[PDB]
């Protein structure tokens, strides 16, 4: 199938409680494979996938050094952004970034990503061309100027097209038994009386990987989008995910309702009904 | 593999 | 600044069966900023040594964490998740309902 690698970085200032915490977490699809945390008591702890451990101390030493430099850079960037927004030194602020690459089944680049948010708001992003920037406001235009002057996009392009793709391919090979395995949802429908007059039908999907899934209810073959309660897909803790979708149905009309499930691990999409 | 952040924003 | 209040779901890793060891989960998501306090409760009391995932976030920048503890469900024991966040005037409690 297709795959992605993405790092999710968070720098958080905490005036009066030390230097800003910096955490960088790496994922292949929905699998976390590395974590670096400036608050780590012992580097012996920062968790990593078994297939990362096999890369040895050279890989770990190089990545640890990159993380340490990234910590310094984002801390300074936090300082600069506080200034760009005329903010007091007293408040806590957050700088986040996401970067990485999407590849197809053939392992070829689909597109790259490198973008940033400040206090939860989009700030600057590398465009799909991997050459130009989109700045959200006059503050981010300053960052854009600095990054154009230093040719940062060219470095990021080289990473996204080269390093990112090559390492994603390597991780997929080393972790193939998990990373290239899609686990289909285990599905069933439950029935929950509300009153004499109506009941909830809940369609369940359990144990699936990756997280992407489509779960819908139809009534007489018509999508019930507005009438469906659909919970966010949620992690089970064993790598897999769960989701449900529910509709309120008049007593006696249950068989007019069908649940539809689509997921990468299914050879065929499912159609389910309440089975009393 | 981490990307190198070098230039302050 | 603009803040986002957490969504909360409380649920088990495997289908609940009284007497069978399982994991109780509280998934908090959609929140900003990242500082948050989450407790799992048994009959109203804080469970000790609960573990959690590493801070990450979704593509809309909102944070999520999974808090979890091993437990053996019974017919009588009540479980819940109590969450505090800057967006909340008081702690929000969500009960574990095995049907959800």
């Amino acid at each position: 199938g297709s795959h992605s690698m993405r790092y999710f970085d968070t720098a958080m200032s905490r005036p009066g409680r030390g230097e800003p915490r910096f955490i960088s977490v790496g994922y292949v699809d929905d699998t976390q494979f590395v974590r670096f945390d400036s608050d780590a008591a012992s580097p012996r702890e920062e968790p990593r996938a078994p297939w990362i451990e096999q890369e040895g101390p050279e890989y770990w030493d190089r990545n640890t050094q990159i993380f340490k430099t990234n910590t310094q850079t984002d801390r300074e960037s936090l300082r600069n952004l506080r200034g760009y927004y005329n903010q007091s030194e007293a408040g806590s602020h957050t700088l986040q970034s996401m970067y990485g690459c999407d590849v197809g089944p053939d392992g070829r680049l689909l597109r790259g990503h490198n973008q940033y948010a400040y206090d939860g708001k989009d700030y600057i992003a590398l465009n799909e061309d991997l050459r130009s920037w989109t700045a959200a406001d006059t503050a981010a235009q300053i960052t854009q100027r600095k990054w154009e002057a230093a040719r940062v996009a060219e470095q990021d392009r080289a990473y996204l097209e080269g390093t990112c793709v090559e390492w994603l391919r390597r991780y997929l090979e080393n972790g193939k038994d998990t990373l290239e395995r899609a686990d289909p949802p285990k599905t069933h429908v439950t029935h929950h009386p509300i009153s004499d007059h109506e009941a909830t039908l809940r369609c369940w999907a359990l144990g699936f990987y990756p997280a992407e899934i489509t779960l819908t209810w139809q009534r007489d073959g018509e999508d019930q989008t507005q009438d469906t309660e659909l919970v966010e897909t949620r992690p089970a803790g064993d790598r897999t995910f769960q989701k449900w979708a529910a509709v309120v149905v008049p007593s006696g009309e249950e068989q007019r309702y069908t649940c539809h499930v689509q997921h990468e691990g299914l050879p065929k999409p499912l159609t389910l009904r309440w089975e009393p | 593999e981490l990307n190198r952040k070098m230039i302050y924003m | 600044m603009i803040q986002r209040t957490p969504k909360i779901q409380v649920y088990s890793r495997h289908p609940a069966e009284n007497g069978k060891s399982n994991f109780l989960n509280c998934y908090v998501s959609g929140f900003h900023p990242s500082d948050i306090e989450v407790d799992l409760l048994k009959n109203g009391e804080r469970i000790e040594k609960v573990e959690h995932s590493d801070l990450s976030f979704s593509k809309d920048w909102s944070f999520y964490l999974l808090y979890y503890t091993e437990f053996t469900p019974t017919e009588k024991d009540e479980y819940a998740c109590r969450v505090n966040h800057v967006t909340l005037s008081q702690p929000k409690i969500v009960k574990w309902d095995r049907d959800m």
